[PDB]
RNA sequence: AGGUUGACCUCGGAUCAGGUAGGAGGACCCGCUGAACUUAAGCAUAUCAAUAAGCGGAGGAAAAGAAACCAACAGGGAUUGCCCUAGUAACGGCGAGUGAAGCGGCAACAGCUCAAAUUUGAAAGCUGGCUUCGGCCCGCGUUGUAAUUUGGAGAGGAUGCUUU
RNA sequence: UCGUGCCCCGUGUGGCGAAAGGGAAGCCGGUUAAUAUUCCGGCACCUGGAUGUGGGUUUUGCGCGGCAACGCAACUGAACGC
């Protein structure tokens, strides 16, 4: 018997899953491979801003 | 965590509220009284109401 | 009146578990067992321990509910709050990958291996537990013998080598007022080490130093709370130092040579500077000790009693009055193997510690080289 | 900016995305309670038209109210004087849902002052809201000129006295020939157009 | 006896006072034992006495409170005793400073057009 | 070490640090809810009355307030209040009755702030803690805190003088 | 000791509500102008706590006897259950 804050977003993962979702929300779902976030993030490391 | 407070609520801690002198009143002039001062070794006094 | 119930006053009242007193502090066992040697809390025993609780068995230990009141309003517990805080940001810092950030916050968490000292500071429990100087010079018996234990150990976790390094420089600070004041009074060489007596306003010191040698740690012992005892000494032993210090009128800290510490020299690394008769047994002698003789326990000896001329081996390390053995000007040479030079006395190491026991000069022909030596009387047993 | 892609797409509340997006949102806020706090709006570009900022003070605050008319609590829900010619389930509250929600947000966090609040979703039974409050007494709202207003104590319980927007909605606070009732306050206009002054020389 | 000025009281630092408190509530308490049983002068030294309690206290008190007020003279918080109290509405009222801060904008109005001194020709 | 080490998001705990609300009063003020007696021959429209009673919320005033206004003119120009408009327009079983507004004269006058823009050659903004009162930290915040702009305009240019 | 954790358990939930229900324990004699199972004298009991002495048990470690019903001044007993 979990608690409610944990079965809520349990249960609306499970419903976003079941039910249709759009294209304009579904091509989230597809996003870089490991290799190539990790180039980007390479690149980008570089380019941090400037601290305080 | 225990409370550590950044300044005392109340700046000085209250004198005792029932000291000896408010304890004790008077004593009973009775004849009840001045018949146990030598009958029973009692002492017989007028206190106060709050004191036990 | 109303009827008291069972349990409800008494030893249950009186005394508590560890597990109890580890729920009541909200501290980890560690810290737990820290707090409790810094402060001195002491294991208890009921009389009768089911009174106290009902599942404590013969292994279970006790302590004082007043006790544990007591460290209720210690301030280390804030301080081991917030390291533990400053921690969780050190991770958080390199798990986000901000390196500079990391350091920043890493320089104020005050770490042993970097700052030589106890990672929690224990001046104001120093005050607590010695409230007079007596005390203090009554606990050094065990602090001494502790941290001159610990000087010659290779650095672990738990005690690191700066630590261990502030150990050996606090010794050494030690016995250069033993030697400047003339204090010390008896050595013994038994067969675990060097048991050394000396005497500070009044007060009979009495410490054991173990022979230099490779010291093993075993796993019978309990080396975390030995190293926090070790903290705890040393708290007490740095302002052990200043107070005697300040007391013969002389500057603390003494001046430190880094570089003839890194050439060698020990004891001949520090430099006493003023702030701003058996002491006198050595005194017109001067001393060549040979590389096989112990070097430490034979300078603090001879300059504790009066030696001011004391060379050695170049490999024994810097700071000797001479180096070469032909020096005409040596008059006594310390050797211990099995070409002599004319005008010098040639005696074995335990004519040292005979001469300084009965506060007179030993006859060299009973401790030639080669001989069969006199027996090493105890001096503190009569 | 982002904010004019969001009105344009939360002005297109009967396409996929947004009934999509509406209903997993009516579900998550019906699994949720009746009043909780929001730890961010759900329509950021809503909230910063009618006045949210991204400060220390400024809180969200989710509701759900049940909707429909309103029913007189008479015994057996009839009445018993003169008839009426209708029935209780006909009974039309004159404020909104929206006022209502307001009035129990603040009444649920009564130390802050109600600033404004807008729909977000709604189903057949609940209507939702977000409600924004602002803390009176943070030091960052305090320093503000821009919303110490709030701050004065003219200012408490908005949403009981109508100053806010659906409560001026109601109140019918506005210019011109159709609102000659309530433009300055029904009962003050109708105080001063039945009072009878009597002058000194008449 | 048992009338205490204020002006020698008003000298005397806390031990002291501490300790003619104590006397004052002795003969107090004696010479109730005293009044319970006869009659006299008595009755106006009890009184003569009380009123000599409630100077010494007064002095203790006020002594204490600008003592305390001296060391909280340069902290944040005070305490609630210590804090002016005004009322509650003064208390919750927007602070001067608070209350005349103005915008960027409208201080750079006030700063190149404000309200000028004029006079019109008749 | 990767079955490990963490970053976020959401939801909790604490006699945690600092605050805030309740109740009274309620003549006047802002809303909600809401009668009947009475007057209509009686009486379910109506009148009393969008009142009394009941409920919630402020202040020395409250509220309203700088037009998605009035007008139809040679155009007036935020709100409020008085006089007038005017017992007029208009509404109303079987009629008892109800009933504004524009203009006009006066009292008093006061104007403004955001969202929708990239500062992007530098979050320039802010709460809290400690201070040696110089500042330094923990943070909030880019899902947007400062400067600028609000339709009366403004943004970009050109131009030459003025203001603090 | 990878020292900053791990293991066990389920039953839920607080308060008020009886001077006649349930309930730990006081009797006698005397005494006052007026109180008394409350005062005084004598003689006791109950609840809780700490810790002694005597006695008991134990080298067959946690008693002995009676066929039995059971007896005797003692005579270990946590969690969890009946």
């Amino acid at each position: 018997k979990w608690p409610e804050y944990i079965r809520l977003q349990r249960q609306k993962k499970i419903l976003r899953m079941r039910l249709k979702v759009p294209p304009a929300i579904a091509q989230f779902q597809y996003t870089l491979d490991k290799n190539l976030a990790a180039q980007a993030f390479k690149l980008l490391n570089k380019y941090r801003p400037e601290t305080k | 965590l225990s409370r550590a407070p950044k300044y005392p609520r109340k700046s000085i801690p209250h004198e005792p509220r029932l000291d000896e002198h408010k304890i004790i009143i008077h004593p009973l002039n009775t004849e009840g009284a001045l018949k146990k001062i030598e009958e029973q070794n009692t002492l017989v006094f007028i206190v106060d109401v709050k004191a036990n | 009146g109303k009827a008291k119930k069972k349990g409800k006053s008494g030893a249950a009242r009186n005394y508590m578990t560890r597990t109890q007193a580890v729920k009541k502090l909200q501290l980890s066992l560690p810290d737990f067992r820290k707090l409790c040697i810094w402060k001195g809390i002491y294991p208890r025993e009921p009389r009768d321990r089911r009174k106290v609780n009902k599942s404590a068995t013969a292994s279970t230990t006790f302590y004082y509910t007043k006790d544990i009141q007591y460290l209720l309003h210690e301030p280390l517990l804030q301080k081991f709050r917030e390291q533990k805080a400053l921690e969780k940001k050190i991770s958080r810092a390199l798990g986000r990958g901000d390196v500079s950030n990391a350091a920043r916050l890493e320089r104020n968490a005050n770490l042993p291996e970097k700052t030589g000292k106890p990672r929690y500071t224990l001046n104001h429990i120093i005050r607590e537990r010695y409230p007079t100087f007596q005390d203090a010079l009554r606990d050094l018996d065990d602090c001494l013998s502790m941290l001159f234990l610990f000087a010659n150990l290779p650095s672990t976790t738990a005690v690191p080598a700066k630590m261990i390094a502030r150990c050996e420089r606090l010794c050494h600070e030690f016995q250069h007022y033993l030697i400047v004041t003339h204090s010390l009074r008896k050595s013994f060489l038994s067969i675990k080490g060097i048991y050394y007596q000396a005497n500070i306003q009044g007060e009979d010191i009495l410490w054991l130093v173990p022979y230099k040698f490779n010291q093993r740690i075993v796993g019978d012992v309990d080396f975390r709370i030995m190293g926090t005892f070790v903290e705890f000494y040393m708290t007490l032993l740095g302002f052990v130092n200043y107070r005697l210090y300040t007391s013969i009128g002389l500057k603390y800290p003494p001046k430190f040579d880094q570089v003839k510490d890194d050439q060698g020299a020990e004891l001949a690394a520090f430099s006493l500077e003023g702030l701003n008769d058996p002491s006198q047994l050595f005194a017109n002698f001067t001393f060549f000790l040979s590389r096989e003789t112990p070097r430490q326990p034979l300078e603090f000896i001879l300059r504790a009693f009066g030696c001011k001329r004391i060379g050695w081996d170049a490999v024994l390390g810097e700071g000797a009055f001479t180096t070469d053995e032909s020096d005409p000007r040596i008059t006594h040479q310390i050797i211990d193997r099995p070409g002599r030079y004319p005008g010098r006395i040639y005696v074995q190491p335990q004519w040292v510690w005979d001469s300084i026991n009965d506060e007179e000069l030993k006859p060299p022909e009973l401790y030639a080289p080669g001989a069969q030596l006199p027996p090493h009387l105890s001096p503190f047993v009569k | 900016g982002a904010l004019k892609y969001l009105e344009e797409l939360s002005k297109k509340k009967q396409s996929d995305v947004v009934r999509f997006l509406l209903r997993v949102r009516c579900w998550e806020y019906r699994q949720l309670n009746v009043i909780h706090r929001a730890s961010r709006p759900s329509r950021p570009d809503k909230a910063r038209r009618l006045g949210y900022k991204a400060k220390q003070g400024y809180v969200i605050y989710r509701v759900r109210v049940r909707r429909g008319g309103r029913k007189r609590p008479v015994p057996k829900g009839a009445t018993y004087g003169k008839p009426t010619n209708q029935g209780v389930n006909q009974l039309k509250y004159q404020r909104s849902l929206r006022a209502t929600a307001e009035e129990r947000v603040g009444r649920r966090c009564s130390n802050l002052r109600v600033l404004n609040s807008y729909w977000v979703n709604q189903d057949s039974t609940y209507k939702y809201y977000e409600v924004i409050l602002v803390d009176p007494n943070h030091k960052a709202i305090r320093r503000d000129p821009r919303i110490n207003w709030i701050c004065n104590p003219v200012h408490k319980h908005r949403e009981c006295r109508g100053l806010t927007s659906t409560g001026k909605k109601s109140r019918g606070l506005n210019k011109g020939h159709r609102f000659n009732k309530t433009r300055a306050g029904r009962r003050k206009t109708w105080k001063r157009h039945n009072t009878l002054s009597l002058w000194r020389y008449r | 006896n048992g009338k205490v000025k204020a002006g020698q009281l008003w000298s005397k630092n806390k031990e002291e006072l501490t300790k003619i408190l104590g006397e004052l509530k002795t003969e107090l308490s004696q010479l109730r034992i005293q009044k319970i049983s006869s009659s006299g002068a008595k009755l106006n030294k009890i009184h003569d006495l009380r009123k000599s309690i409630a100077r010494v206290l007064t002095v203790i008190n006020a002594k204490q409170r600008a003592q305390l007020r001296l060391f909280y003279k340069n902290k944040k918080y005070l305490p609630l005793d210590l804090r002016p109290k005004l009322t509650r509405a003064l208390r919750r009222r927007l602070s001067k400073e608070d209350a005349s801060r103005v915008l960027e904008k409208t201080k750079k109005r006030l700063t190149h057009f404000p309200q000028r001194k004029y006079a019109v020709k008749a």
